[PDB]
RNA sequence: ACCAUAGUAGGCCUAAAAGCAGCCAUCAAUUGAGAAAGCGUUAAAGCUCAACAAAUUCACCAACAUAAUCCCAAAAACUAAU
């Protein structure tokens, strides 16, 4: 493995792919899911 | 200057130069450390 | 350091080094950084300033010394030995000043 | 030449690969700094002044801390340990109080460093620290 | 104009030597700094004589840092001898346990010396065993049942030894 | 104050005090083996350079 | 960054009692009512006598011949005394004192009369032989650099050496002898009359091997 | 190569460093197992002050030596170049690599005498007015001692003192 | 080149002995510094060495004037030399 490119802000504009992809999976659920998920984050965090 | 046929170094700051077809300790601090190689 | 020591930096107002320390020709600039940053530099006189700007896509490591006979010395060292910026910038600030 | 006469490891040289070792495992904050030739008396205070905060500082040799950085995952911190070098070793980060006790010397420049696996300059840290 | 070290008597402030020269060479007046060093050692009365640092300014003027007294009085107090040993490591100069240099450890973690430094008090106890092993004083771990009975033999041969230094003393200025 | 000795932690008892630690007792994989071995090389240094002429 | 390196700690050196050299006396107690004739041989050839040492660590190895007289004694004995730690290094004698006279003669008397008078006595000192002998808890390099003035004003040259100095040049000279390239060597010349050089040669060459001539020893003539 | 260039525009100072194209290495030496540069391309003892083409390769324009550490030469043959380099110095050769004056080109003195295989420098020996009998003779030395190991093709050794 | 902070004026005699007229111990802090290997003070102070951090060409000794009428063959570093 490897570490990061440690860029900088004079050209930012690159986003790790993890977060696109929670919000793709947060984009591809359900109401009732996204509810469920607000309760458990509620009680957790 | 002292004409000597053996050199050394009174002092850190002297310093070995060959000139004239000779060998000179040269010293600033302390002039009198200035030795000519006979 | 011992060379700037001796020769009198009291006539100096400011002196910034802009450089980005994740490139391959820093070692020069940053030698000469810490010998302008020596303590018997600062001893030598209190009125300078020195600033160290740290970027990382500026790529293009240089040198501003202002001084007080209204003097920009501007110094793009980026393949300059660090003896010979200091021995530059020493004959430079001591001939105009 | 004659082949190579392959040199020995050492006490030193191990206790200085443990040792390293051991700051790259344990604590969280990692910054990397240049180190100025300042006083004693200043360095102390500034020892004092990061005691405070209970953020420790620590110098590795080159020689010694080139080739197990780039054997281990940090190499692209190659470039920040040409010259000399100051490791700020602080665990559970808080990088604000450090900011605020460098930004009191103008030529004490913060190069980079990691925050819990996180490369970042000197921009990055600013970022963090006003996160 | 620089620095100056010197260790003064907490109740003893006087404008002579060797106070004397190294402030009038500074051109500093004795009589003020006597009268704030009065008020600055005033509210301590044990009496123990302490390092001071006085930083003089180019414009003749001093200020004071008051710090911990000395290692080796305090040990001398702890130990209940008024001189060290002339050879130390041939002849015993005291006797102290762990407790009194832990006390010690403790007194002087908040001098201007050691309080830059942030190591434990383990560093502080080592340094003050260091100090009393070069003052010839003799620690042990766990003696406070014998250290009464230590006490009473050590006290006995070391006036011993004390008379037969004196003696020797006086045959050495008869013979000289 | 006499204090009890419950009070006072272990690193004031496990320390030595009579004699100091030598070169061939410590563990070579140990910072005052090293330390020694520095002040035993100043001591070196310090032997062989007396005779500075300068 | 440098490697620290293991001290050498000497810890089977005992120094004994009175560490510096003793006096020596100009005269014996006993003197030489008997002149002598002034052998050379006891200077001519290599040193068969005080070769090793003793029990010391350093000593001052003589490369030529010559004669020690209570001037040179007392110059060595003044100057190790002054420069020797007594409490970390001891020196001993490896020379006998003074026991061969001299005869000297006044100024204005022709040649012949008789022997003339007795007037020093001196040490014979062959190429080889140790003059002083030191040892004691100390390196090489300080014994050397206060060492190296007593050789050089010593008469005969010497140097300043140990036991690993002396085995180095020992091993040396054995190596340059044996690989020596060409085939004719004086031994070997000497040994088997080649061109009748034994008539230039004298009978003491076959054992110098042309490395002594008179007084004079040269260690890099094999 | 580097060069340092210095602008002066209105009170500033500008040193800026420069980077130009730099000839390389033939591309097949007849030894490359040899380190050394001399004596992997098989110049060892070979060269000598006639030989400008070597010696050129590597000196400063203004008549000055390399230093080894960049150059690569063993110890030797740097020793050897250095003195073969101040013999066609001051033999007269490397006439382009002398500095540029133009205030002393003009005040002319007297002609360069001409000169070859010299030890010594030019303002420096004292003339030998002795000279010394058959027995006794103080040689004028002429060329270096340490290009004594070169090849003799004739066989005979080179006299360096005459 | 590169810098030098800490117990501490380590303990005794001496008007003073603060690394340094002298004697005994020679511990211990910071990753990194000897109760101090050389200068200096009446005593200090202060200037250098070795210790870290920055690099790393090689680095032990070896050089020494002279006479008298006028210096004394001239010359020559490579065409093949047992
Ligand atoms: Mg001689
Ligand atoms: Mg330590
Ligand atoms: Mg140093
Ligand atoms: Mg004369
Ligand atoms: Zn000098
Ligand atoms: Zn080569």
């Amino acid at each position: 493995e490897a570490l990061a490119g440690a860029p900088l802000d004079n050209a930012p504009k690159e986003y790790p792919p993890k977060i696109q992809q929670l919000v793709q999976d947060i984009a591809s659920l359900t109401l009732l899911e996204i509810s469920d998920l607000n309760e458990l984050l509620k009680k957790t965090l | 200057f002292k004409t000597k046929g053996v050199l050394k170094k009174r002092c850190r700051d002297c310093y070995l130069v060959k000139r004239r077809g000779r060998w000179f300790i040269y010293c600033k601090t302390n002039p009198k450390h200035k030795q000519r190689q006979m | 350091a011992a060379a700037l020591a001796r020769l009198g930096l009291r006539a100096v107002k400011q002196v910034r080094v802009q450089f980005c320390p994740f490139e391959k020709n820093v070692e020069s600039t940053r030698t000469f950084l810490q010998a302008v940053s020596s303590e018997k530099v600062r001893c030598t006189n209190l009125n300078c300033s020195v600033i160290a700007d740290v970027r990382h896509d500026g790529s293009e490591p240089c040198v501003d010394v202002l001084f007080g006979d209204g003097h920009r010395l501007i110094m793009r060292g980026a393949h300059l030995t660090a003896q010979e910026m200091l021995t530059a910038f020493a004959s430079h600030i001591q001939a105009r000043g | 030449p004659p082949p190579t006469p392959p040199q020995e490891e050492t006490g030193l040289v191990r206790l200085l690969r443990r040792e390293i070792a051991a700051v790259f495992r344990d604590n969280r904050m990692i910054a990397v700094c240049q180190h100025v030739a300042l006083s004693a008396e200043d360095k102390l205070l500034l020892r004092h002044q990061l005691r405070k905060h209970k953020i420790l500082m620590k110098i590795f040799p080159n020689q010694v801390l080139k080739p197990f950085l780039e054997e281990s995952k940090y190499q692209n911190l190659l470039p920040l340990f040409v010259g000399h070098n100051l490791l700020l070793v602080s665990e559970e980060p808080k990088v604000k109080e450090m900011v605020r006790i460098l930004k009191g010397i103008p030529f004490l420049p913060l190069l980079g460093g990691c925050i819990d696996d996180t490369i970042l300059s000197r921009q990055g840290f600013i970022n963090y620290s006003k996160l | 104009s620089g620095m100056i070290r010197a260790i003064v008597r907490a109740g003893q402030a006087r404008p002579g030597p060797p106070l004397g020269p190294i402030l009038g060479q500074r051109g500093v007046s004795i009589n003020q700094f006597c009268k704030e060093f009065n008020e600055k050692t005033k509210d301590i009365k044990e009496g123990i004589p302490l390092p001071t640092k006085i930083f003089v300014k180019p414009d003749r003027t001093f200020e004071i840092k008051i710090g911990q007294p000395t290692v080796s009085y305090f040990l001398k107090a702890a130990a209940g001898i008024e001189k060290g040993a002339r050879h130390t490591g041939k002849e015993v100069a005291g006797l102290v346990t762990l407790k009194h240099v832990y006390e010690i450890a403790r007194v002087k973690a908040q001098d201007d010396a050691f309080a830059l430094q942030d190591v434990p008090l383990s560093s502080v106890v080592r340094s003050i065993i260091g100090s009393a092993r070069s003052l010839g004083i003799r620690v042990v771990k766990d003696l406070s049942s014998e250290e009464l009975a230590a006490f009473q033999k050590e006290r006995a041969l070391f006036l011993a030894a004390q008379r037969e230094a004196d003696l020797a003393a006086q045959a050495e200025a008869a013979k000289k | 104050v006499l204090k009890p000795d419950s009070e006072y932690p272990e690193w004031l008892f496990e320390m030595n005090v009579g004699p100091p630690k030598k070169l061939e007792e410590l563990d070579p994989e140990t910072r005052e083996y090293w330390r020694l071995l520095r002040k035993h090389n100043i001591w070196r240094h310090n032997r062989l350079s007396k005779n500075r002429k300068f | 960054f440098k490697t620290l390196l293991p001290v050498p700690t000497f810890e089977d050196v005992a120094i004994p009692e009175k560490p510096k050299l003793r006096f020596v006396e100009r005269v014996p107690l006993v003197p030489k009512v008997r002149r002598e004739r002034k052998n050379l041989s006891d200077i001519r050839g290599p040193s068969t006598e005080a070769t090793e040492f003793t029990e010391g660590r350093f000593a001052i190895l003589a490369l030529g011949g010559g004669y020690l007289h209570w001037g040179h004694f007392e110059m060595m004995r003044l100057t190790i005394n002054r420069s020797m730690d007594p409490k970390n290094m001891f020196a001993l004698w490896r020379v006998p004192a003074p026991f061969k006279p001299i005869t000297r003669k006044g100024m204005g008397q022709r040649m012949g009369g008789g022997k003339g008078a007795i007037d020093h006595y001196v040490t014979p000192v062959k190429a080889g032989r140790l003059i002083v002998e030191m040892g004691g808890r100390c390196e090489f390099k300080e014994v050397q650099g206060f060492l190296d003035l007593v050789a050089h004003k010593l008469p005969f040259p010497a140097k300043a050496v140990s036991r690993e100095t002396l085995e180095k040049m020992r091993k040396d000279q054995e190596e340059r002898e044996r690989n020596n390239q060409n085939p004719w060597t004086f031994e070997r010349i000497a040994t088997a009359n080649m061109l009748g050089i034994r008539k230039v040669l004298s009978p003491y060459d076959l054992t110098h091997k042309g490395r002594y001539w008179g007084k004079f020893y040269t260690p890099e003539r094999v | 190569f580097r060069e340092v260039v210095e602008i002066l525009d209105g009170k500033t100072t500008i040193i800026e460093g420069r980077i130009t194209e730099t000839p390389q290495e033939s591309p097949n030496p007849p030894n490359p197992t040899g380190q050394c540069p001399i004596c992997r391309w098989n110049l060892k003892h070979k060269y000598n002050y006639e030989d400008v083409l070597l010696l050129s390769q590597f000196i400063r324009p203004h008549g000055g030596m390399l230093p080894r550490r960049i150059t690569g030469l063993c110890q030797e043959e740097h020793l050897k170049i250095e003195e073969c380099v101040k013999m066609a110095h001051r033999a007269g050769l490397l006439p382009n690599h002398r500095p540029k004056l133009p205030e002393g080109f003009v005040p002319k003195s007297k002609p360069r005498l001409n000169r070859y295989l010299t030890r010594w420098s030019p303002r420096s020996v004292k003339p030998i007015y002795n000279k010394g009998h058959r027995w006794n003779k103080v040689r004028m030395p002429v060329g270096s001692p340490l290009l004594k190991d070169n090849v003799s093709y004739s066989g005979r050794p080179l006299l360096l003192y005459h």
